[PDB]
C-alpha cells in the first residue's frame, strides 16, 4: 500500500495552512459558540 | 462568671450547630452520598440541629440568669422541645443499630428487600416515640421552669427514653461484635504469619470502633437518667450541689455534637466528600 | 406545556420515566459475575452444571438469589480497551486445568500470567476473585504418568495429587499483590452437582457481609 | 525503503509551520458556557450520542439497556427502546431521521425503525459478519452504513440486503473511531496502532496514512471544511491532520493534563476545537492559535462522548456520570 | 384497524354502552377520541382519553351523561352513556391518536357505528358549502377562525380531513402544513393567523367528499361546517 501514498501530488503546507486561516474567517459569524447570540433569539434561553 | 459562662456555652452552640449543618449540607449536595445509611444519619444530624437551634440556646440563657423570664407558657413549651427532641436523638442511635444489625446479619434483604422506605419508617416511628413520650405531662398532668417529678410519670419516661433504647444497642452490637470476630477468625510461614496479624489488626480495629460507641453514648446520657430516677424518690434528703446538677445536665446535650462527629467525620466517605466539595 | 398537544408529550415523558425507573429497580437486586478462563479451562463445565457470538449471558437463581454470569473468551479483541466496562461486578471467576500440560505455546504458565494480569487490574482493586481448578481427576492420572516438575523445576514435593494440587493452589494464589484489599477463594471442581453453586454463593454471602461490615467501619 | 521516500516527499513541503502563519491572526479570546438543561433518567455508564439533523432531537446510548430519544428543547423523552444487549459501545442518527443504529461487544449491529405504522420502535435489521466488538458506525443514506469493529477492519453494509458489500483492511490494532466526511465520498479511522488511514468508500482501498501518535487512538473527527481532520489519543495531546499537505500542523497538548483526550469534536466554523478528557473536564482549543479558550467543567466521573449540532447553536456532552449537559 | 359495536334502538331516558376494539397496533401508547356525526351534518366530537388513563375530557353537550373507559389489556374502548337525549343521535367514530415531537394526531379513523332515539370555544367557519369541480382543475378551499391558532411555540394547529362518500373521515394535513403519510403529493394547505386554506392541484374523481377544518390547539376540539366537491 506504501506504493499508491508515495505517488500522490501533495501540496504546500504554507497554501494549506492559508485556505485553513480563509475558510474560518469566511465562516467566523456562523459560530453562536464563537459570538454568544444575544439572549432575545437564543431559543435555549 | 457570667461572661466566661455565656462565651463557653455559645462556642459549644455554635460548634454543635455547624456540624450538624456541614453534614446536611454535604449528604443534600453530594450525589454519591445518597443511601439508606446516610439518610439515617442526615435525619439523626437533622434532630441534633433542631435540638442546638431550637433548645439549646434557651437552656443556656436559663442556666446564666439561673431562673426563668420568659413565662410559664414558654417553660413549658421548652421542656415539650426538649423531651421531643431529645428522645428522637436517642431512638435515631437505636434505629441505625437496628439497620446495622439488619445489613451485617442478612445479606439476603440487604440485596432483594432494603430499600429507602425502611430509613424512612425508622424515622417515623423515631418521632412517634418522641411525640408520645413529650406529649402526656402538657396533655393531663413559678420562679424556676422544672419538669413534672410524679413517681409514675418519671419512671415511665424514664423507661422510655434511656433504658429501653440502651438495652436494645447493648444486644444489637453485641450481635454485631460476635457476627464480626466469627467472620475475621474464618518460606510459606510469611503468608501465615501475615495473615494473623491482619486478623489481629482487624479484631483490634473492630474493638476500638465498638468501645468508642457504647463508650461515648454511655457517658454521655447514662449519668443524666440515673439523677432523674433516683431524685424523686429521695429528694427529701438528697443534698447534691448546683454544680453537679448543671454538669450532668450538659452532659447529655453535648452528644449533639459527638454524635455527628462519629457517623459522619470518622467515615471516609463523607471525609472524601467534604474534601470533593471544598 | 400550555398548549395542547404538549402536556400528552410531558404526560409520554413522565410514564416513560416511570417505566425506566421500575426497570431499574428490578436489576440493581441482581448479582453480576464475570467469568474468565482460557478455551480449554473447562468452563462449559460450569454452565452445564448450573443449567442442569459475542458476550454470552448466563442467568440462574440459587436459594432466593438472582445471578447474572457474562462470559467473555468468546470474541478476541484488545482486553484493556473493553475490560473497564465490567468495573463493579460482586466477583470475579477464574477457571484453570490442572492437567493443562499438553502442549507448549506453557499453557498453565499463560493462565499464571493471564490470572496476574486480571487480579492486579486497577479496575478491579476491590473485586475478589474466584478460582476454579478443574479436571482433578485427569491430573490425578497425569501426575503418575508425568512429573510435575515438568511445569514447575523448582518443585520438591512428593509426586502426590495431595501435594501437587496443594503447590498448585499456593503458587496460584500468591500471585496477587493486595492481599489487605481482596481475597481468593479456591475450590476443587467436583463431578457432583451442587458443590458448585453452593460454593458460589458461599462466597458472594461472604463478600456482601464483609462489604457491609467494612462499610460499618468494623472490618 | 518508500517510507524514506515518502518522509523526503513530505519534509520538503513544510516551508513554515501553520504556527508561524497563525502568528498574525489575532487571539479567540476566552469562551464560557454554561449548562441550561440537565437530561436525567439514564440510570448506567453512557458511551456514545449523536445529535440529529434537525439540532433538537438526539439520541444517547447506556450499558443500562436503555438508549433514548431526548428533545433538547423540551426535555421530553421522545422514545425509549429496550436493547437486546445492554453492552453498547456506540450509537448512530439517521440522517434523514427515520432510523437508529446502535452496537457494542456484540458483534452484529442493530437498526431500528422509529417511523413504524403500529406506532412502536422496532428492529428493522442486524447487521452480522464481524468478530470483534463493534466500535463506531454512522450512517450514509437510508440504506448504507459504515460500521467499525475490533477486528481491525470497517465494512460498508447494505441494509436492505443485510450483508456487508465492502471490507477495509490494512489496520493492525483494533479501530477505535470513525467518521464520515461532509461529501460522504470519504472516511477516516483511528485504530490502536497509533495510524490514521484514510479510505475510499466508492473504490474501497486506502488511499493514505498518517501517524505520529504515541498510544492509542480515540476519537476521531473532519475539520468542516474536509480538508483536513483531527484525532485524540492517550498521549494527552490533540494532533490536527491534511488529506492534501499529507503532515502533521499542530499539537494541542498541556503539561498539567494528564488521562488523555476521550472524544473530539469541532464547531461549524471550525475556529475553536472541543475534546473530552478523562478529567470529567471538556477544554476547548483555539484550532488556529493552539490555547485553550475555556473549559466545561461540569461533570463528575468522565467525558465519554460530545457532540456539536449541525446549526452550532450548542454542544451537548455525555458522561459516566449517567447525565448530559447543553452548553453554549 | 379499529371497529365499533353497540348500536341500535334506544328510547329517552335509556343506557347503552358503546364498544370498541383495537388489533394491529399498540393500542396502549395510543390516545382514543370519540367523535359523533349527525345523519345529516357535520362531525362534533364528544369525548377523549390519554394513554394511560391519566386524563380524561367531556364536552359540555355530554359532560356528566357519558363516561369513557379503557381496558389495554384486550384493546377495548367503551363509551358508557346515560339519560340519552333526542340530539344524541348520530353516527359515532373511534379515532386513533399519539402525541409526541413530529407525531401526527388523528391519522387513523374507525368505520363507526349508528345510535337511533326516537322522540368562549374557538369556532370554525368554513365560507362556502358547496364548489362545483371538474378533473384536471387546481381548487381552493378556505378556512377562517375567531381565535388565532399560532402559539407562541410556533405550532400552528390546524387540521385538515376528507370524508369521501360512504367512508369515514381521513387525515390530510395535520398542523397547517404536514401531509398526512399516504397522502398525495398535489393537496398543500397554508395559511397564517386566523385565515388558512387548502389548494388541491389538478383535481381528480378520488378526491370527491366533504372536506372537514379541525382545530387543536385548546378544548374543546371544534370541527368546521365542511365544504362539499362534485
Ligand atoms: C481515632 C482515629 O484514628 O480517628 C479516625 C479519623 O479521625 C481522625 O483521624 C481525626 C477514625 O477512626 P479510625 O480510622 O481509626 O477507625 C474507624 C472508626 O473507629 C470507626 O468507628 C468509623 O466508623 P463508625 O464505626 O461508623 O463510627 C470508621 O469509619 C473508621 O474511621
Ligand atoms: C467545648 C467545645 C465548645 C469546643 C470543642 C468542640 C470540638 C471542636 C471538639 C469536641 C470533641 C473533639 C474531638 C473529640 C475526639 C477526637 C478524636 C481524635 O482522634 C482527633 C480529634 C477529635 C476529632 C477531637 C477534635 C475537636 C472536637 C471535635
Ligand atoms: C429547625 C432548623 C434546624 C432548620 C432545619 C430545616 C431543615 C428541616 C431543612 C433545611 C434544608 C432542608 C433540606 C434541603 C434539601 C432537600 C433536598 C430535597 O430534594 C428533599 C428535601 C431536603 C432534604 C430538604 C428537607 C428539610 C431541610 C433538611
Ligand atoms: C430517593 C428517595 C426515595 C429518598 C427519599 C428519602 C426520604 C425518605 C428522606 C429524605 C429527607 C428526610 C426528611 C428530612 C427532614 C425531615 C424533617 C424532620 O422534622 C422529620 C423527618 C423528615 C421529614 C425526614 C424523613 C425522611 C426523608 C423524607
Ligand atoms: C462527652 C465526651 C467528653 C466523652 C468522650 C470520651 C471518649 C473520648 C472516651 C469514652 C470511651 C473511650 C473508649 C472506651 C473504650 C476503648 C477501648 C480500648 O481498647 C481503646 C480506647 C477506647 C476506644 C476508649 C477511647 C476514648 C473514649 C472513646
Ligand atoms: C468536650 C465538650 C465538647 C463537651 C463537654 C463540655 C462540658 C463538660 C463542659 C463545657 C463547659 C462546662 C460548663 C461551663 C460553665 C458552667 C457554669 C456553672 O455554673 C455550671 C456548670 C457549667 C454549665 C459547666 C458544665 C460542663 C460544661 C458544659
Ligand atoms: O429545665 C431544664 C431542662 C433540663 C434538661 N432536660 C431535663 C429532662 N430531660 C428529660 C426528661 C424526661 C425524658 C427525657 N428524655 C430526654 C430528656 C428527658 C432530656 C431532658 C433534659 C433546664 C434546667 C436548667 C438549665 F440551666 C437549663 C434547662
Ligand atoms: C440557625 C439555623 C441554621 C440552619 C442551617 C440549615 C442548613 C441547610 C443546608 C441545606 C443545603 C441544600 C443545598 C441544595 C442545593 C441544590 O441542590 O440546589
Ligand atoms: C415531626 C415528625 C414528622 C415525620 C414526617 C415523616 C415524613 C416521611 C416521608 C416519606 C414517607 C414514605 C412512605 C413510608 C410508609 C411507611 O412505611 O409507613
Amino acid at each position: 500500500q506504501l506504493k499508491m501514498e508515495a505517488n500522490i501530488d501533495r501540496i504546500k503546507v504554507s497554501k494549506a495552512a492559508a485556505d485553513l486561516m480563509a475558510y474560518c474567517e469566511a465562516h467566523a459569524k456562523e459560530d453562536p459558540l464563537l459570538t454568544p447570540v444575544p439572549a432575545s433569539e437564543n431559543p435555549f434561553r | 462568671y457570667q461572661v466566661i459562662t455565656s462565651l463557653l456555652l455559645g462556642t459549644l452552640i455554635f460548634c454543635a450547630v455547624l456540624g450538624n449543618a456541614c453534614v446536611v449540607a454535604a449528604i443534600a449536595l453530594e450525589r454519591s452520598l445518597q443511601n439508606v445509611a446516610n439518610y439515617l444519619i442526615g435525619s439523626l444530624a437533622v434532630t441534633d440541629l433542631m435540638v442546638s437551634v431550637l433548645v439549646l440556646p434557651m437552656a443556656a440563657l436559663y442556666q446564666v440568669l439561673n431562673k426563668w423570664t420568659l413565662g410559664q407558657v414558654t417553660c413549658d413549651l421548652f421542656i415539650a422541645l426538649d423531651v421531643l427532641c431529645c428522645t428522637s436523638s436517642i431512638w435515631h442511635l437505636c434505629a441505625i443499630a437496628l439497620d446495622r444489625y439488619w445489613a451485617i446479619t442478612d445479606p439476603i434483604d440487604y440485596v432483594n428487600k432494603r430499600t429507602p422506605r425502611r430509613a424512612a419508617a425508622l424515622i417515623s416511628l423515631t418521632w412517634l416515640i418522641g411525640f408520645l413520650i413529650s406529649i402526656p405531662p402538657m396533655l393531663g398532668w413559678p420562679d424556676a421552669c422544672t419538669i413534672s417529678k410524679d413517681h409514675g410519670y418519671t419512671i415511665y419516661s424514664t423507661f422510655g427514653a434511656f433504658y429501653i433504647p440502651l438495652l436494645l444497642m447493648l444486644v444489637l452490637y453485641g450481635r454485631i461484635f460476635r457476627a464480626a470476630r466469627f467472620r475475621i477468625r474464618k518460606k510459606n510461614e510469611r503468608n501465615a504469619e501475615a495473615k494473623r496479624k491482619m486478623a489481629l489488626a482487624r479484631e483490634r480495629k473492630t474493638v476500638k470502633t465498638l468501645g468508642i460507641i457504647m463508650g461515648t453514648f454511655i457517658l454521655c446520657w447514662l449519668p443524666f437518667f440515673i439523677v432523674a430516677l433516683v431524685l424523686p424518690f429521695c429528694e427529701s434528703s438528697c443534698h447534691m450541689p448546683t454544680l453537679l446538677g448543671a454538669i450532668i445536665n450538659w452532659l447529655g446535650y453535648s452528644n449533639s455534637l459527638l454524635n455527628p462527629v462519629i457517623y459522619a467525620y470518622f467515615n471516609k466517605d463523607f471525609q472524601n466528600a467534604f474534601k470533593k466539595i471544598i | 406545556t400550555l398548549s395542547a398537544e404538549d402536556k400528552a408529550a410531558v404526560e409520554r415523558s413522565k410514564m416513560i420515566d416511570r417505566n425506566l425507573r421500575e426497570d431499574g429497580e428490578k436489576a440493581a437486586r441482581e448479582v453480576k459475575l464475570l467469568l474468565l478462563g482460557a478455551g480449554e479451562s473447562g468452563k462449559n463445565t460450569i454452565v452445564k452444571q448450573m443449567k442442569i457470538t459475542g458476550i454470552v449471558e448466563t442467568h440462574f437463581t440459587f436459594k432466593d438469589l438472582h445471578f447474572k454470569m457474562f462470559d467473555v473468551g468468546a470474541q478476541r479483541s484488545e482486553r484493556k480497551k473493553w475490560i473497564h466496562c465490567f468495573e463493579g461486578v460482586t466477583a470475579i471467576i477464574f477457571c484453570v486445568a490442572l492437567s493443562d500440560y499438553d502442549l507448549v505455546l506453557n499453557r498453565m504458565h499463560a493462565s499464571m500470567k493471564l490470572f496476574d494480569s486480571i487480579c492486579n487490574n486497577k479496575w478491579f482493586t476491590d473485586t475478589s476473585i474466584i478460582l476454579f481448578l478443574n479436571k482433578k481427576d485427569l491430573f490425578e492420572e497425569k501426575i503418575k504418568k508425568s512429573p510435575l516438575t515438568i511445569c514447575y523445576p523448582e518443585y520438591a514435593g512428593s509426586n502426590t495429587y495431595e501435594e501437587a494440587a496443594a503447590y498448585i493452589q499456593c503458587q496460584f494464589e500468591d500471585l496477587n499483590k493486595r492481599k489487605d484489599t481482596k481475597e481468593i477463594y479456591t475450590h476443587f471442581t467436583c463431578s457432583t452437582d451442587t458443590k458448585n453453586v453452593q460454593f458460589v454463593f458461599d462466597a458472594v454471602t461472604d463478600v456482601i457481609i464483609k462489604n457491609n461490615l467494612k462499610d460499618c467501619g468494623l472490618f | 525503503q518508500l517510507k524514506n521516500q515518502i518522509r523526503d516527499a513530505r519534509k520538503a513541503c513544510a516551508d513554515a509551520t501553520l504556527s508561524q502563519i497563525t502568528n498574525n491572526i489575532d487571539p479567540v479570546g476566552r469562551i464560557q458556557m454554561r449548562t441550561r438543561r440537565t437530561l436525567r433518567g439514564h440510570l448506567a455508564k453512557i458511551y456514545a450520542m449523536h445529535w440529529g439533523t434537525d439540532s433538537r432531537l438526539l439520541v444517547s446510548a447506556s450499558q443500562d439497556g436503555k438508549l433514548i430519544i431526548w428533545d433538547s428543547y423540551t426535555t421530553n423523552k421522545v422514545h425509549a427502546i429496550p436493547l437486546r444487549s445492554s453492552w453498547v459501545m456506540t450509537c448512530a442518527y439517521a440522517p434523514s431521521g427515520n432510523y437508529v443504529a446502535c452496537g457494542g461487544l456484540d458483534n452484529i449491529c442493530s437498526i431500528y425503525n422509529l417511523k413504524t405504522r403500529e406506532g412502536n420502535v422496532r428492529v428493522s435489521r442486524e447487521l452480522a459478519g464481524h468478530t470483534g466488538y463493534l466500535s463506531c458506525c454512522r450512517f450514509l443514506d437510508d440504506n448504507q452504513i459504515v460500521t467499525s469493529s475490533g477486528d481491525t477492519t470497517c465494512a460498508l453494509w447494505d441494509i436492505e440486503t443485510g450483508q456487508q458489500t465492502t471490507t477495509f483492511t490494512g489496520h493492525t490494532g483494533d479501530v477505535m473511531s470513525l467518521s464520515l466526511a461532509p461529501d460522504t465520498r470519504l472516511f477516516v479511522s483511528g485504530a490502536c496502532d497509533a495510524s490514521a488511514k484514510l479510505w475510499d468508500v466508492r473504490e474501497g482501498m486506502c488511499r493514505q496514512t498518517f501517524t505520529g501518535h504515541e498510544s492509542d487512538i480515540n476519537a476521531i473527527c473532519f475539520f468542516p471544511n474536509g480538508n483536513a481532520f483531527a484525532t485524540g489519543s492517550d498521549d494527552a495531546t490533540c494532533r490536527l491532520f491534511d488529506l492534501r499537505a499529507d503532515q502533521e500542523l499542530m499539537t494541542y497538548s498541556h503539561d498539567n493534563i494528564i488521562c488523555g483526550i476521550t472524544s473530539v469534536s469541532f464547531s461549524k466554523s471550525g475556529r475553536l476545537l472541543l475534546a473530552g478528557y478523562d478529567d470529567f473536564n471538556c477544554n476547548v482549543w483555539d484550532a488556529l492559535k493552539a490555547d485553550r479558550a475555556g473549559v466545561l467543567a461540569g461533570h463528575d466521573n468522565r467525558v465519554s462522548c460530545l457532540g456539536v449540532t449541525d446549526d452550532g447553536m450548542a454542544v451537548a456532552t455525555g458522561s459516566w456520570d449517567s447525565f448530559l449537559k447543553i452548553w453554549n | 384497524q379499529l371497529v365499533e359495536s353497540g348500536g341500535g334502538l334506544v328510547q329517552p331516558g335509556g343506557s347503552r354502552k358503546l364498544s370498541c376494539s383495537a388489533s394491529g397496533f399498540a393500542f396502549s401508547s395510543f390516545g382514543m377520541h370519540w367523535v359523533r356525526q349527525a345523519p345529516e351534518k357535520g362531525l362534533e366530537w364528544v369525548a377523549y382519553i390519554s394513554s394511560g388513563s391519566g386524563t380524561i375530557y367531556y364536552a359540555d353537550t355530554v359532560k356528566g351523561r357519558f363516561t369513557i373507559s379503557r381496558d389495554d389489556p384486550k384493546n377495548t374502548l367503551f363509551l358508557q352513556m346515560t339519560s340519552l337525549r333526542s340530539e344524541d343521535t348520530a353516527m359515532y367514530y373511534c379515532v386513533r391518536s399519539i402525541y409526541y415531537y413530529g407525531s401526527s394526531p388523528f391519522d387513523f379513523w374507525g368505520q363507526g357505528t349508528t345510535l337511533t332515539v326516537s322522540s368562549s370555544d374557538i369556532v370554525m367557519t368554513q365560507a362556502t358549502s358547496s364548489v362545483p369541480v371538474t378533473p384536471g382543475e387546481s381548487v381552493s378551499i378556505s378556512c377562517r377562525s375567531s381565535k388565532s391558532l399560532l402559539h407562541s411555540n410556533g405550532n400552528t394547529y390546524l387540521y385538515w380531513f376528507l370524508q369521501r362518500p360512504g367512508q369515514s373521515p381521513q387525515l390530510l394535513i395535520y398542523r397547517m402544513s404536514n401531509l398526512a403519510s399516504g397522502v398525495p403529493d398535489r393537496f398543500s394547505g397554508s395559511g397564517s393567523g386566523t385565515a388558512f386554506t387548502l389548494t388541491i392541484s389538478r383535481l381528480e374523481a378520488e378526491d370527491v367528499g366533504v372536506y372537514y377544518c379541525m382545530q387543536h390547539l385548546e378544548y374543546p376540539l371544534t370541527f368546521g361546517a365542511g365544504t362539499k366537491l362534485e
